[PDB]
């Protein structure tokens, strides 16, 4: 998170972070037209820095890593895709996820025109 | 790109194999055409096929398999980093 801020504030764009408990939030009360308002504030703020702090509690939730009997598709993650998609024009908003758990995310999130860019931030050295 | 030894040698394999059996049925038809039209005089050509040639070896290729998956590489390389020296202790330098 911090990184993302940093790397935000060196460009001088704004940040917006949405959490784990907001994801969460729009699973659990089935209110996933949420995500595109988020986009929608991210529009109006570019240039900025959208990033989805801890992306795959949702993931988690269902589960964890065996999960339930269905895939990794879930409705949120869903509008996330569709939004990123559709997020191409702008050009401003830059979008940044984090998660401790890669194995269980969605492997459409690191399809071309989405998180492509993988990224393994280590334990701190000396 | 990613054949194993016992890959090579099977291509190797296959191309003498494709060679001899030419060189076989080559000579047999000559013998044939000796027996069939008896010439004159007699002047043997000596092998129609004395050595492996370039032809020979594409047709093996052809027929060239990978029988080491990439799956069973990958198995292999969380082995070996499966013994991985650590990751705090690159650096370690004496106190001077």
């Amino acid at each position: 998170t911090l990184l993302a801020k940093a790397i935000a504030n060196e460009c001088q764009a704004n940040f917006i972070s949405i959490k784990g408990p907001e994801l969460l939030t729009m699973w659990f009360g089935e209110s996933e037209a949420n995500v595109r308002e988020i986009f929608d504030k991210a529009r109006q703020a570019a240039p900025c820095v959208l990033f989805f702090d801890e992306l795959d509690s949702i993931a988690k939730a269902r589960g964890g890593n065996i999960g339930d009997g269905g895939g990794a598709a879930d409705r949120v993650i869903n509008q996330i895709l569709t939004e990123m998609d559709g997020m191409s024009t702008k050009k401003n908003v830059f979008i940044i996820g984090a998660t401790n758990r890669p194995d269980i995310i969605d492997p459409a999130i690191l399809r071309p025109g989405r998180l492509d860019q993988l990224i393994y931030i280590p334990l701190p050295d000396e | 790109n990613g054949f194993s030894g016992a890959d090579l040698t099977e291509i190797c394999q296959r191309a003498c194999k494709l060679a001899i059996r030419e060189s076989i049925e080559s000579e047999i038809r000559r013998e044939r055409e000796r027996q069939t039209n008896p010439s004159a005089m007699e002047v043997e050509e000596d092998d129609p096929v004395p050595e492996i040639r370039r032809d020979h070896f594409e047709e093996a290729m052809r027929f060239a398999r990978r029988s080491v998956s990439d799956n069973d590489i990958r198995k292999y390389e969380m082995f070996a980093q499966t013994l991985q020296q650590s990751r705090g202790f690159g650096s370690f330098r004496f106190p001077s």
